[PDB]
């Protein structure tokens, strides 16, 4: 599903 | 022969590439911590995790990338996460044999529960790209080219990605023709080692369905990005 | 079917004299220390080699009855054995600890990767047998005292020297693994396998070299 | 080989 760890990882500033 | 807007691309990427080294913390472990599979497996995973962060920070910095569909970036990094790792592993093995670490790195991979059948090719491969004797500059782009490989699985818009790749491919195009005029096959033999790398994807992912130590488990980021089990 | 006291005493002779012979920690420190240069690797190894040979010779000289051998046959035995003798200490060391760097030093010491890989694959295989430090002692004593070396004037005399050491082994394979019977020949065949790897060892020494150094005095006594 | 001038002793 939504692999969020990576979403966050790049979404972070 | 390298337009000035290319020498701007190149300069940046080397800033992009080196800015993120990895902790001296998890490095005094390589050259000191003791030697069991229990121990070694933990070091490597922890590094692997560490380097996905280095790999995303870089990916983040790459030209344009940021604009691409948010739900694509994820698709591009869930792809190269492995393959780019193999490019790193080369930079530290066939290249760069210092006196500090690196051989004590190979040491721990030898006793990591990783199966010899899986290893002795992967290293005989590190010999192969060794024989090219590549540039830090040469690895630098490669890695970017791979982050930006137009048709990873399940991409929204390829042209958008191709777009971003081309300026990098055409530098390293010239860079090869310039810094190595002797045999022009080279550039294609570089691009070929990329293809030679997407074949190492399957072999890797199969190995995961077997790597196991004293009831240890993989870091959660790792599992996510190597689609483990 | 346990062992006798006589056999039990040779055994504890062999160990005590096998294990007594240590290698000098000055180097044992060096392996877990010195720089990782192609060159420094090779120096660190020829040390290990030469230092080992000395230990060998010591070990042979303790062996019961060796005393009693035509000196031209003492020589002949130690040159024949020594290589193979080292292959066993090697196989002992590389599947025991917290010093894997010996493997590491070798995988950057000027030896070809085509030579190196089989040797370890063989070393791993002999790991599988999983062998009591006892068994390595006896198997070494047997390789040493091996009558069929070239330039070995009076055999027989050697046969009769090696016979106790065998005999003791044949019991252990009963009195420790009566599961598979054809074990004794399991070992005695792995033995025979090692007597090949030294012709391959040979053809290496010719190739081998790093920043053109040179071999220690004793170790040159094999070949040129 | 030649004269392996090697004293066992010690
Ligand atoms: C070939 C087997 C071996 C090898 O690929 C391993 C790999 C895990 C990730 C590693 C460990 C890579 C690290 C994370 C590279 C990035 N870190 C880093 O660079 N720190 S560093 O810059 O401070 C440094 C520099 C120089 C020396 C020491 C440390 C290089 C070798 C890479 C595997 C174990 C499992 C997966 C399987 O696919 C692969 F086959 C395996
Ligand atoms: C396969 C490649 C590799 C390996 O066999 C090497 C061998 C040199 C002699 C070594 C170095 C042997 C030493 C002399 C054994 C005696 N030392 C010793 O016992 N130290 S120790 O007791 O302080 C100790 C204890 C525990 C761990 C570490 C050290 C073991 C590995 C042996 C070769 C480089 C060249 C020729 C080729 O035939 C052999 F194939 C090569």
């Amino acid at each position: 599903k939504e692999n969020a760890l990576l979403r966050y990882l790049l979404d972070k500033d | 022969e390298l337009t000035p807007d290319q020498q701007t691309l190149l300069h940046f990427i080397m800033d992009s590439y080196n800015k993120q080294r990895m902790p001296q913390e998890i490095t005094n472990k390589i050259l000191k911590e003791a030697f069991s599979a229990e121990e070694n497996f933990l070091i490597l995973t922890e590094m692997a995790t560490n380097h996905v962060q280095v790999l995303v920070e870089f990916t983040k910095k790459l030209p344009g990338f940021q604009t691409l569909d948010h739900e694509d970036q994820i698709a591009l990094l869930k792809g190269s996460a492995v393959e780019a790792m193999f490019l790193r592993s080369a930079e530290i093995f066939n290249k760069k044999l210092p006196s500090g670490h690196s051989d004590l790195l190979e040491a721990r991979i030898r006793n990591s529960g990783i199966s010899d059948e899986y290893i002795t090719p992967m290293f005989s491969f590190y010999k192969s790209i060794g024989e090219l004797k590549m540039t830090q500059e040469e690895y630098a782009l490669l890695t970017a080219i791979v982050i930006l490989s137009p048709d990873r699985q399940y991409i929204k818009d390829r042209e958008a990605v191709e777009k971003l790749q081309e300026p990098l491919l055409d530098v390293l195009q010239k860079l090869c023709k310039i810094h190595q005029p002797e045999n022009p096959q080279h550039f294609a033999c570089l691009l070929g080692r990329l293809t030679e790398l997407r074949t190492f994807n399957h072999h890797h992912a199969e190995m995961l369905m077997s790597w196991r130590v004293n009831d240890h488990k993989f870091t959660p980021l790792l599992c996510e990005i190597w689609d483990v089990q």
